[PDB]
């Protein structure tokens, strides 16, 4: 599935709680502070992944490949580009640590390509 | 920065880090206790010429 | 240019002025002075 | 020995050189008596060439 | 799951959102665009809720 | 390892792999539409659970007695609709009979907390 | 490359430590017992260690074969910068150089990084000789 | 309390590691190293107007949305403003500290790349230790340097001289935490089977990581840990003509 | 401050040899050779006329306060 972000009151710049229509049996976010309504979109309001598999490509920024200290390889080249030269590291993030994964990403500039093999 | 201490994709501090440990020289020392004490010394003329002019007289300086 | 046999000497001549310049109460002095020529008066203004 | 001037107004009167009073110093300082003085002139004052200093 | 705070002079611990509104912030929306920079932050979502849900 | 899993504390929030609550006024038609709906065919919100096979494996545990256990521990008040092991994803559906959606979260984290089941 | 299958009962990364664990203590016990093989029977430091008056079998492997793997709290030294136990090596690497074991001996000499780790080993046991002797002090006296 | 008096492992080449003492207080109390030089703090306006002459606008100014891909930027941790591409000016800023003309040499700057910032320290209490830069595989010290440090004393080439000429620079904790070395010039960056050929900062001399007992202690690489530690103790209880003018 | 004038484990005269080796290796000698030239063999006094310090020339560069 997929996250559900913060619908927003626009014109007092606030938060909207989704709250029930018992009329028609619709869900419809509306202001606390005012009187603001927007009907749901989806009939997910909450979702939490307990897995923790989150898209660590994502987390992962792509400048990190012009860090000198972090090792240097030839192994695997750019899929975009077709430059030779990536660096391959860990998630060096919490809770990840448990399975040691290795990332690439390019070192050509201006590609900004990352992969996981 | 709690924030992304509780999701742990920062990683935590460590007080054993030297580069987090400051090492405070005679220089910094001497001029904070310079500081307070000096503070005091204002106080004790501030009161001294608080005391002449209750009395009505002029302070003095020296 | 420079010599991977030599650089023992290099090095330790680099040392040699390295102390010769410094001494070993460079931090004391240093800050001593920096605190004696600016902190003092910082302090009473 | 240091020294403030006084710049009092109650009519503005100035007060310079007044002694506040005596603050230590640390040997082979820049305002120490020991500052730029040779081998020579140290041993002639019965002082250490060879000692540190800074204390 | 919520988030205090621990001041000089204070003997309680004051939520966040309502020491922002105390500075001034009482914009839900310049509250989030201060204590985020990024704004596509979901999981900031489900870990920030209770405490601007209680404040 | 049969007296062991006896034994040992088991916990929702050790057990479940995610958990989402999805607002479905009808309980025919669902956001998930899983065969379970018309397994099932009052609450208009539903709170669906996904669990995870490995740990199912590990724990050597039947989803029918998971649901006896809950069922249970929170008496008549929520109905739990279980999806039969036809494939590897395993879904709870909890609704409730006759405060709000708030207190289903709070009674949500209480069951991911110490049913110890 | 993640070919390697976890140990049931613990994570990955415990079994890989595991791993070189084993392999590090397999490698240093068969280095001291080639070395107790050939000692050449005119060792003073054998005929001594024969007597029992001083040092150990293991003394003599680490004064003359190897020093080995040295290790802080029952582990390897861990990454106290960032995720690299020292500047010299690059980040995310888990040699055994890197990671604290000694390749050479005493009467070879060490590298500053080994000597840096066996510094942490012997800062490891004067610190616990300290905290043992006032706590079994204070102990004694509370039995007493 | 074990973890605040255990040894770390940052203090390569700040405090020798066989130098403590023996008795209730072991590591609390340390010795300092011989290339360990402590900052001794200077205002960071200077700084700031560099920065504002420059392109690094402050944080007030700027709209709130376009902070999200921008980098930050600390002077002595207090948040000073954001720049979008910290590559050119992380590169000015050090050659304008090599060659000292505003940005001083003491004045230290780290680049956090993983997460986008960057933290300028001007501050005292700052511990470091003189290092080489190296650029390419080849080093920067050449014979023309090593020849007037050789021939000292009659053109005056000081150590402040080789700085000015930006061969060796000041390194302290931060720095040398995300920054790579190069232990051997003749060893490591010279051309091999290769470790990871993006070497920038080399050390003078590892011998240089001992202390005042240290150095007088003959081959530690031989000692044992117990035994320097124990020997650089006894350095202060070793006998001797301790003053020139002692009558 | 002074070289002795024996050999602490020999006894062989020391005292003119100090003087002596100055002598040499201001003539740029090196000090091995020279030193065998003064005729010391054995390295239980080679150690003396190499490695003696000499304090009492800081000493006297001093001023004799006590006239
Ligand atoms: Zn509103
Ligand atoms: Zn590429
Ligand atoms: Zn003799």
């Amino acid at each position: 599935p997929g996250f559900v972000g913060i619908r927003f009151c626009q014109e007092c710049n606030n938060m909207l709680y989704p709250k029930e229509d018992k009329e028609n049996r619709i869900l419809l976010y509306a202001c606390r502070n005012c009187d603001y309504q927007q009907e749901a979109d989806n009939s997910c309001i909450y979702v939490n992944k307990i897995t923790h598999e989150v898209d660590e490509l994502t987390q992962i920024i792509a400048d990190v490949s012009q860090d000198p200290t972090l090792p240097r390889t030839e192994d695997h080249p750019c899929q975009k580009c077709g430059h030779k030269e990536a660096v391959f590291f860990q998630s060096h993030s919490a809770r990840a640590e448990d399975a040691m994964r290795l990332y690439y990403v390019c070192t050509a500039p201006h590609c900004g390509h990352r992969w996981t093999e | 920065r709690l924030l992304l201490a509780a999701l742990g994709r920062r990683e935590l501090d460590d007080r054993d880090h030297y580069g987090n440990k400051r090492l405070d020289l005679a220089g910094p020392l001497l001029a904070f206790l310079f500081r307070g004490m000096f503070k005091n010394l204002l106080k004790e003329v501030r009161i001294y010429a608080q005391k002449f002019i209750d009395r009505g007289k002029d302070f003095n300086l020296e | 240019e420079i010599t991977p046999d030599l650089w023992q000497e290099a090095c330790w001549i680099v040392i040699s002025s390295y102390f010769d310049e410094k001494g070993l109460v460079r931090q004391q002095l240093d800050s001593f002075d920096e605190f004696i020529q600016m902190s003092v008066q910082r302090i009473v203004e | 020995p240091l020294y403030v001037d006084i710049t009092k107004t109650v009519l503005q009167t100035q007060h310079q050189k007044t002694f506040i009073g005596k603050i230590p110093i640390m040997l082979r300082s820049t305002y120490c008596l020991l500052n730029g003085l040779t081998d020579r002139d140290l041993c002639e004052l019965n002082e250490c060439p060879l000692d540190p200093g800074g204390y | 799951q919520r988030i205090v705070a621990t001041l000089p002079y204070i003997k309680q611990e004051v939520p966040i959102i309502i020491v922002f509104r105390a500075l001034g912030f009482v914009s839900d929306r310049d509250i989030l665009e201060h204590i985020i920079y990024d704004f596509e932050d979901p999981e900031m979502m489900e870990m920030v809720k209770p405490s601007l849900d209680e404040a | 390892k049969d007296i062991l899993c006896r034994l040992e504390h088991t916990t929702l929030r050790k057990v479940t792999a995610n958990t989402a609550i999805y607002y479905d006024p009808n309980p025919q038609s669902t956001v998930v539409a899983e065969d379970q709906e018309w397994v099932n065919v009052i609450s208009p919100w539903l709170l669906r659970v996904e669990l995870d096979r490995k740990h199912m494996t590990d724990r050597k545990l039947t989803m029918e007695q998971i649901a006896e256990k809950i069922n249970a521990g929170f008496g008549d008040d929520l109905n739990c609709i279980f999806n039969d092991d036809n494939a590897e994803k395993l879904v709870l559906r909890i609704r409730i009979m006759n405060d709000d959606d708030v207190f289903l979260r709070c009674i949500e984290s209480n069951m991911l907390t110490d049913m110890t089941l | 490359n993640n070919e390697l299958e976890p140990t049931p009962g613990n994570t990955l990364r415990q079994t890989f430590e595991n791993q070189v664990n084993r392999i590090l203590n397999d490698a240093r016990d068969k280095t001291g017992s080639s070395a107790q093989k050939s000692l050449s029977e005119y060792n003073n430091f054998k005929s001594m260690v024969v007597s029992g008056a001083k040092g150990s079998k293991i003394n003599i492997s680490q004064v003359i074969a190897v020093v080995g793997q040295q290790n802080v709290e029952g582990k390897r030294i861990p990454f106290g910068f960032k995720h690299r136990t020292l500047p010299h090596f690059i980040k995310d690497d888990y040699g055994p150089e890197s990671r604290g074991f000694v390749e050479n001996s005493y009467l070879a000499g060490l590298t500053p990084t080994e000597f840096f780790f066996h510094a942490m080993g012997g800062r490891e046991g004067l610190i616990d000789t300290a905290v043992k002797t006032a706590e079994t002090g204070y102990i004694q006296r509370r039995l007493i | 309390l074990a973890k605040p008096r255990q040894l770390h492992n940052t203090l390569w080449g700040m405090v020798c590691p066989a130098e403590t003492p023996e008795g209730h207080a072991v590591g609390l109390v340390k010795n300092l190293a011989l290339m360990a030089y402590i900052s001794v703090g200077s205002q960071p306006s200077p700084i700031l107007e560099f920065l504002e002459e420059w392109s690094m606008e402050n944080l007030e100014e700027i709209s709130p949305a376009a902070i999200a891909d921008a980098t930050k930027i600390f002077v002595n941790g207090c948040w000073v403003g954001i720049h979008k591409d910290p590559e050119q000016l992380m590169n000015t800023l050090r050659k304008l500290r090599r060659q000292m003309d505003i940005i001083v040499s003491e004045v230290s700057m780290i680049r956090d790349i993983r997460e986008r910032e960057i933290r300028i320290y001007t501050d005292a209490g700052r511990i470091c230790r003189p290092l080489l830069i190296v650029e390419k595989q080849k080093l920067l010290l050449k014979k023309r340097h090593i020849d007037q440090l050789k021939e000292r004393e009659y053109n005056n080439y000081s150590w402040q001289d080789l700085v000015a000429s930006g061969v060796v620079e000041y390194i302290d904790t931060l720095e040398e935490e995300t920054v790579m070395l190069a232990m051997t010039p003749d060893d490591l960056q010279e051309k091999e089977v290769a470790y990871c050929s993006t070497y920038t900062h080399c050390e003078i001399h590892p011998s240089m990581i001992l202390g005042v007992c240290a150095s007088i202690i003959p081959f530690p690489d031989h000692n044992q840990s117990p035994r320097n530690t124990y020997q650089s103790a006894m350095g202060k209880q070793a006998m001797g003509v301790y003053i020139t003018n002692f009558h | 401050m002074i070289i002795p004038v024996r050999c602490f484990t020999c006894g062989k005269i020391v005292g003119n040899k100090w003087e002596a080796y100055l002598g040499l290796l201001q003539a740029e000698y090196t000090e091995g050779d020279a030193l065998d030239a003064l005729g010391l063999k054995r390295y239980c006094c080679r150690r003396m006329l190499l490695a003696h310090v000499d304090l009492i020339e800081k000493l006297l560069n001093y001023a004799p306060l006590e006239k």
